[PDB]
């Protein structure tokens, strides 16, 4: 069946890096678009990024667009998220979602299958 | 940035009555609007996409309807799965995706 | 509201409106109030009615009308039908105990108010079609009538243009700032613009193609024709995010390509080639109007493309708008009026191709000297323009509908020496869709 595997979280120092790994079973990555949906602790969803292996493109967000870095691997059925310089503001539990294609039902139906998610905290100490 | 707005911050209803759950959009989508009921400590699930289609397996006291730039949605509530907060998506494009503040149906 | 009293005003009716529109399912119905007195009625009753009437030039008319309305409002309800409306009833806020009011119904599928245009030294008759709402007050029906108590209004319908249009527009407005823009903000909002505005117009439906199923062939190669638009502002928008501009300019540039191929299936064209002794190749002509549905005043553009082998140089190009009407009667005759001219000087080599769009309106005030036009309604008002389009027949009858008025496009090529080549477009032109007293008097 379709199920979003993310994992990868824990608690980083100001300015550290990390890495979110998002893998996929009962669908391949080369059919279909993978996001990144952020959610405050008490806040609504927010937008971070996204690709599409079918053109490698890749589009950022205004808050993360010069650390963030998203790369995908159709092999192994997972699209990479690095973090870098994570700031205070990115303490948020991370979804990852899966969009269609444009030709047909597909891209209509948006983030028919999300993930768990899982939780980064940013402190000092 | 196409904006997505809910004006009902909060809702208080109680099981079986009628609750109404509005959006307001900051520019023409043509339709591409989708709503998402996030149980507390849960990951959204797929209500109603394309501003007025059923996802299957959803229940059937859902639905939606478009009105120039304005999104609602509509039920009769049930008890277990319907007191949580809603949500208001618009996807026209992979990289213009912009999420509504919540609405909390609380109980009276 | 509208008031208008008899010669003797003993006998006065109001009305919610002057002009009715026609849905094709049923027209408004008419709601009217008759105020008068039962001393001057000691033994009589009050009358109303409504007919098609018809008018030429006992004022020395030929006639020939059909219809028949009968409400009889004295006293109102011999059995209670009020089909009551708000405004009707509501009218009896500051009216007395001798205010009853009727209530009219029009068919669903009567003539327009067309009027045409006569003169002095006409190139036409005259005749009209014009709606009447008479009252009056006798012993019965039959009784003679008389001038000192009758009210007779003048009423009028009209038809009102039925969102694809809009969307075309705002692409086309779209692609200009695109290759205008000098930055990637404004061609990034341009791309989401036209993108929002092809979906939309994917949902719409056709005009040409509405009597067919919506699951025919036809709606399928229309919906993969916009799905083709919209990969294509697709690509545009990653390019832009990319920041090349240059390279979204060219792919905004491939919709040019899409829309002329959206042009030639959906929109009207026209196409006659002709040829001469003496030579090798022929003369070929094009003409295309950007949209079906046009708006009183809305100018019109025509695009002309002409292509040329042959050994004549040809420096003229005329074109025109074109009333034509019809007078479905035992008169029966065809009249065509330039509304409006248009000339240019421009060229035709003996081998090279040429295209231009010239835009055109077709406008009383400057049409106005020139006799048999096709009019809804009297001149000095100021309400009166030309009459719209005869919406044709859905399969119904042809000769009842009495004047049918249409448009076309004319563009002439004027062959040089040592007939001429000509193209029609069919058009359409439509127009866009306590109480406060007044008289009605026009």
């Amino acid at each position: 069946e379709v199920q979003l595997v993310e994992s990868g979280g824990g608690l980083v120092q100001p300015g550290g890096s990390l890495r979110l790994s998002c893998a996929a079973s009962g669908f391949n990555v080369v059919d279909f678009s993978l996001h990144w949906v952020r959610q405050a602790p008490g806040k609504g969803l927010e937008w971070v990024a996204y690709i599409s292996s079918s053109s490698g493109s890749t589009s950022y967000a205004d808050s993360v667009k010069g650390r963030f870095t998203i790369s995908a691997d159709t092999s192994k059925n997972t699209a990479y998220l690095q973090m870098n310089s994570l700031r205070a503001e990115d303490t948020a539990v991370y979804y990852c979602a899966r969009w269609g294609y444009w030709p047909g039902e597909p891209w209509w139906k948006a983030f028919d299958y999300w993930g768990q998610g899982t939780l980064v905290t940013v402190s000092s100490a | 940035d196409i904006q997505m707005t809910q004006s009902p911050s909060s809702l208080s209803a109680s099981v079986g009555d009628r609750v109404t759950i509005t959006c307001r959009a900051s520019q023409s989508v043509s339709s591409a609007v989708a709503w998402y009921q996030q149980k507390p400590g849960k990951a959204p699930k797929l209500l109603i996409y394309s501003a007025s289609s059923l996802y299957s397996g959803v229940p059937s006291r859902f639905s939606g309807s478009r009105s120039g730039t304005d999104f609602t949605l509509t039920i009769s509530s049930l008890q277990p799965e319907d007191f949580a907060t809603y949500y208001c998506q618009q996807y026209l494009y992979y990289s213009l995706v912009t999420f509504g503040q919540g609405t909390k149906v609380e109980i009276k | 509201v509208f008031k208008k009293a008899s010669p003797n005003g003993k006998l006065t009716v109001y009305l919610g409106k002057r002009d009715f529109v026609d849905h094709i399912d049923l027209v408004d119905p008419v709601d009217g109030v008759v105020l008068v007195d039962p001393e001057y009625l000691k033994e009589r009753r009050v009358y109303v009615t409504l007919t098609c009437a018809f008018r030429y030039g006992l004022g020395l008319t030929f006639r020939k009308d059909l219809f028949v309305a009968n409400v009889q409002s004295f006293p109102p309800a011999p059995e209670d039908k009020k089909p009551l409306t708000r405004l009707q009833e509501r009218l009896i806020k500051k009216l007395g105990e001798h205010a009853y009011p009727f209530t009219f119904e029009i068919p669903p599928n009567l003539p327009c108010s067309v009027t045409l245009q006569p003169g002095p030294e006409d190139t036409g008759k005259a005749c009209g079609v014009d709606y009447e709402v008479k009252a009056f007050c006798a012993e019965n029906l039959e009784e003679k009538i008389h001038k000192r108590n009758s009210v007779r209004l003048v009423i009028r319908k009209v038809q009102y243009a039925p969102d694809l249009e809009d969307n075309w527009e705002t692409l086309n407005d779209n692609l200009k700032v695109i290759e205008k823009a000098d930055n990637a903000a404004q061609v990034k909002d341009a791309l989401t613009k036209m993108r929002a505005a092809a979906l939309d117009a994917q949902k719409a439906t056709p005009p040409k193609l509405e009597d067919k199923s919506p699951d025919s062939p036809e709606m399928k190669d229309f919906r993969h024709g916009f799905d083709i638009l919209v990969g294509q502002i697709d690509d545009a928008l990653k390019l832009a995010n990319e920041g090349k501009v240059k390279e979204a300019q060219a792919a905004a540039e491939q919709l040019k390509t899409t829309r002329n191929a959206y042009i030639q299936k959906y929109l009207p064209t026209a196409e006659t080639t002709r040829q001469f002794l003496m030579s090798d190749k022929p003369l070929h002509l094009e003409a295309s109007l950007d949209k079906e549905i046009y708006y009183h005043g809305e100018p019109i553009s025509v695009n002309v493309h002409v292509t040329n082998n042959t050994n004549k140089t040809v420096k003229k190009i005329k074109i025109s708008v074109r009333q034509y009407a019809d007078i479905c009667l035992f008169n029966t005759a065809q009249y065509k009026c330039p509304v409006a001219m248009e000339e240019a000087d421009d060229t035709v080599a003996p081998s090279s191709t040429f295209c231009k769009v010239y835009t055109l309106t077709p406008f009383l005030a400057n049409n106005r000297e020139k006799r048999g036009l096709a009019l809804d309604g009297k001149l000095k008002h100021e309400d009166t323009n030309l009459a719209s389009s005869t919406l044709l027949r859905e399969g119904a009858n042809r000769e009842i509908l009495g004047i049918i008025v249409s448009y076309k496009v004319k563009v002439k090529l004027v062959v040089s020496r040592g007939s001429d080549v000509a193209v029609e477009l069919p058009f359409t032109l439509m127009h866009p869709k306590d109480i406060v007293f007044e008289d009605f008097a026009r």
